[PDB]
């Protein structure tokens, strides 16, 4: 029961294999699926949820473990994803105008992100290492970055005109901006309506699982531009309607849920 | 407890005490006659 | 009396451990124009009571379709400060409610409540208890 | 981790991590808007980051977040940062409130959601308690016996309910551990969460800078404790407030330590 | 009894004598009409009985006594039950009241009459005080040399007197011990006793419900002690009071213990 | 020096009898007589306290050590006596319509109750042995009492119609009520101008003793109608005066103290 400290784990290879957690794990734990509005619309009807707990039932989980929690538009579920149940599956629809927003989107909810805020008005900041970004939720996000030389000034930039600035985001709800890491940069932004946060990236989040329902695999969570992976939890799907999307997650919750693991933290 | 909970206090082979335990909306109405 | 097509109300015939939590409605009485031929038309206007809850037991709503074993609440009045009088007479500031339009144009009176009780059932959730009717009665009447 | 750990007493004592944590750690204040207000200065943020350079801090690790009020504060905190201190204003018109966020703060929560509508819930441990947030939550309970009826109560008429919330932003009720409690609650402007008490939050500092000490963390009447992170402080002005912080920041941050439990942003762990 | 015990430390722990002591035993809570007021409510004794009734404690054992005020409770204080609970509200204009209250329902008092016309008294120790009860008790008194003549006073002019109280129903008075003094007191309204206090009363369990800690049991200004039926809550309301207080009567009768002298009803002892 | 705890004490046949105690237990004691209205009324004299005083002193009882209390009558007595001395003499005037209220008062005065509290409107009550009864005390008391069944249903009474109750007293100022043993009774009282109280009798009072100053024994303190005793401090006189009576209290002091033997509690 020691918290705080990790130590090593000894085993070995003779002792035998348990039997299935699965019918088990689907009995105390909880799974939340994530569709959007035009789900609900091209379904038309009032009783579809009752109707998919009735089908996961023969799957094994029971009755009030399935919750489905809709969300009107990729971006306002961008904006704070508060994801908080035991496994969760998130249905997203492609759209090649927003393959950069559905990335950062997926960079930010697969990955485990260690986040503290930041106060731009008194503070020049800078990264430390390759997983040290500045992400920054809200309605409309306006960043503007000055990097500053080791004197205390500007490069390209002027450290009071802000229209020297340059730009990196504009408009956006959820922005993930990596700079160049050892250069103190300055930062101009639309405190009022986005909050920004110095977040590090941690050991991935095993909880979540990405479904791509339309287009070919976009999604590049690697900002450095070698690596471009397709992890075992972000799927894809091609569709016509949605009630086959429906049934095909639930004939499949399984592999799905031997995709994801419970979380470390 | 659910508000409209079902329990079983009893249960032989072919009949059951069965408990009950449910809100419910009581619209009633009156209605008058008139003899003229 | 009450009834609904729940699970309860199924096959009770037996009933035990009988009990409700029943909040307290006022019931107010309407206006009712006595149409005389030909003079003044006198309006028998107001009264106001408060049903408050009582005991409960059970009972048989008999009707032309259905009978049904049902659920009796019971209420007992306490007079509110609402009199009715009949307009252009010699009566009036008598408390009550009158019998000749009690519901002052509603629809119904709402009461929300709780019942609690132990019946019989068999065991097997296939068996039912006729409830429709057929009814010839009163054909000397 | 289950494992055992071993030691000794003869091994040496390692050089002091202060001035390492220092760097490699934030640190976060919670004043309130009257701080400011007195003040009415613009640059004392930066005034007490300089200061807080010279006991190790470096410029960027040090924040300030203002909070209006007790309760605005209350409405679901979230402290998100390494090593947290708030600066709470006494008040014996508030004192069962900015215990209330003592005991929320202080202590390590798991929550679960309460659907009232549809369920009727019960405490099962001297742990297990209800913890509402919002603008207004007026609370009231009626218990219940065997056959789901009410005791002194009328489970339909909500004016026969008891009434334990007049009106509060933050409520933590506790209520007879073995009966099922039908709720009423103003859902529209709070919600209600089930939560047990985990061992408790190092990471955050509560110093109330005014009156006697008056906070029971403990619900139970019997320990009313002094935690080590529950400091006091005489006040005339906020400069010497702060100024008195940064000189005796070492010991405050001396009585903390870093969380063991997860890497969380609110006051309280969700689990369904 | 004078003989010794002895005993041993291999035997074993006998089983809890909890859920046998609540059967064989009666609880009495002493409530403030304030609380009676602020529930609004008539059957919220029976609500209390009944749940009680999930933490052991039967029917017919549970007793609610309502006081109106500190004062008129103080005002000889009549404790017959085998465990009592007291609920005492905090008033600064009050703190010595609510503190001679604690200093004699919780601690065990030997009381002889004072004839205050025919003898002049003194006290001994520094446990024989001069506790006057009544409904308005205006006392006055003046030290004495060793010629029977006066100090600061006359003998004749009750003026001359050094007064001690003014109107108040309940008095604990300790003056310097080995010297004796003459008494002016209301004796129409109040009765004086000159009292010793022995050992504990471990019947009785204070529950201030509101501000910090003030109650002094022990005259002395070096002690400012703090027993353990001596509890501390912070409220709002008074159901959460009372739920609190079920929830967790087992650590106060825990930290209660039935009482060894005698069986009584009064605060105190009569030995003429 | 052990409280609340009960040990064997050892002795012998061989020791030698130790002095008197008495001349010593009267200077390092008090006594209190309580006399009727009657007798300082036939007496018409203010100074027969202090003569009194000064006889005993012959007898060795100081000045300071004697007390008087009076008492109109045996019921305005019976309403909550409080007997507080070291030494207790009670003189009781004979009279047939008052045998019970002056048997009540001799079971309760003599013996050494444990009174518990009551509350009639929420609890009904019994009797588990036959030393438990109910004490009831006040300047009117009328008390009714229902037997109950095993199903909480009335036995010739109904819980509601208080009518319907059978009374056991009809205004008396002291009452001691003995019920049958192993049912509930719901009780009605009017407690606005009476307290009643679940006493258990304890073993007795040593510190009292009453002097019945006419009539024969009639005093059945035992409510059970086997036994009725006579206990050594259950006295009784002849008389045609009250000065009589008090110089043979005086005259034979001694003997009552020897009868009387101070508490234990
Ligand atoms: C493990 O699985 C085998 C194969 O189904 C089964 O027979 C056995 O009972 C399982 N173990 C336990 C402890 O049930
Ligand atoms: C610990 O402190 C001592 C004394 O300053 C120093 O000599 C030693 O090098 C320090 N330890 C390390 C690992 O530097
Ligand atoms: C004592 O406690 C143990 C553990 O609960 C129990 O098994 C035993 O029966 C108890 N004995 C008595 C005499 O209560
Ligand atoms: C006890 O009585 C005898 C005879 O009167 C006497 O001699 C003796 O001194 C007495 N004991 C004491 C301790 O005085
Ligand atoms: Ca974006
Ligand atoms: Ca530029
Ligand atoms: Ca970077
Ligand atoms: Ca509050
Ligand atoms: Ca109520
Ligand atoms: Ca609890
Ligand atoms: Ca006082
Ligand atoms: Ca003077
Ligand atoms: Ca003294
Ligand atoms: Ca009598
Ligand atoms: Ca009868
Ligand atoms: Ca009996």
């Amino acid at each position: 029961q020691n918290y705080g400290i990790n130590l090593p784990i000894t085993g070995s290879m003779d002792t035998a294999y348990a039997n299935s957690t699965q019918e088990e794990t689907f009995l105390t734990s909880t799974l939340c699926l994530y569709y959007p509005t035009e789900a609900a619309t091209e379904i038309n009807d009032n009783s579809w949820k009752d109707t998919l707990s009735q089908l996961f039932l023969t799957k094994g989980w029971p009755t009030g473990s399935v919750y489905f929690k809709e969300y009107t538009d990729i971006a306002s579920f961008s904006v704070d994803p508060q994801l908080y149940c035991d496994y969760n599956v998130v249905l997203m629809k492609y759209d090649a105008t927003l393959q950069l927003d559905m990335s950062e989107l997926a960079d930010l909810i697969l990955n485990e992100w260690l986040c503290n805020p930041m106060d731009i008005t008194l503070y020049y900041y800078q990264q430390t290492d390759e997983a040290n970004k500045w992400i920054s939720m809200g309605s409309s996000c306006t960043i503007k970055v000055c990097p500053l030389n080791t004197q205390t000034l500007g490069i390209g930039c002027l450290t009071t005109d802000t229209a020297t600035f340059e730009e990196v985001a504009t408009a956006e709800k959820l922005v993930i901006t990596d700079v160049v890491d050892g250069v103190n940069h300055k930062l101009d932004v639309t405190t009022a309506t986005c909050t920004i946060r110095n977040c590090k990236k941690l050991g991935p989040r095993e909880n979540v699982a990405v479904i791509q329902v339309g287009g070919s695999d976009v999604l590049d969570i690697t900002a450095d531009p070698t690596t471009a992976p397709q992890t075992e939890r972000m799927m894809r799907i091609n569709w016509k309607k949605w009630w086959q999307v429906f049934y095909t997650v639930v004939d499949y919750v399984n592999q799905i849920i031997q995709a994801m693991s419970k979380r470390s933290r | 407890a659910q508000a409209n909970e079902d329990i079983v206090v009893s249960k032989t082979s072919l009949w059951k005490e069965m408990q009950y335990n449910r809100d419910i909306t009581i619209r009633f109405k009156f209605a008058s006659s008139i003899v003229k | 009396d009450y009834w609904d097509d729940s699970q309860a109300f199924r096959n009770m015939v037996y009933v035990r451990s009988l009990a409700a939590n029943l909040n307290s409605v006022i019931c107010t009485g309407g206006d009712y124009s006595f149409a005389l031929p030909v003079g003044q038309w006198p309006v028998m206007t107001g009264g106001a009571v408060s049903l408050h809850s009582a005991g409960v037991t059970l009972s048989t709503q008999f009707t032309d379709f259905v009978s049904l074993n049902s659920l009796r609440f019971r209420f007992r009045l306490t007079v509110e400060e609402p009199s009715f009088s009949i307009t252009r007479t010699r009566v009036s500031r008598l408390y009550g409610l009158p019998a000749a339009n009690p519901n002052n144009g509603k629809e119904y009176y709402e009461v929300a409540g709780r019942f609690s009780l132990i019946s019989l059932v068999p065991s097997n959730d296939d068996y039912q208890t006729p409830i429709t009717n057929s009814v010839t009665v009163r054909q000397d009447l």
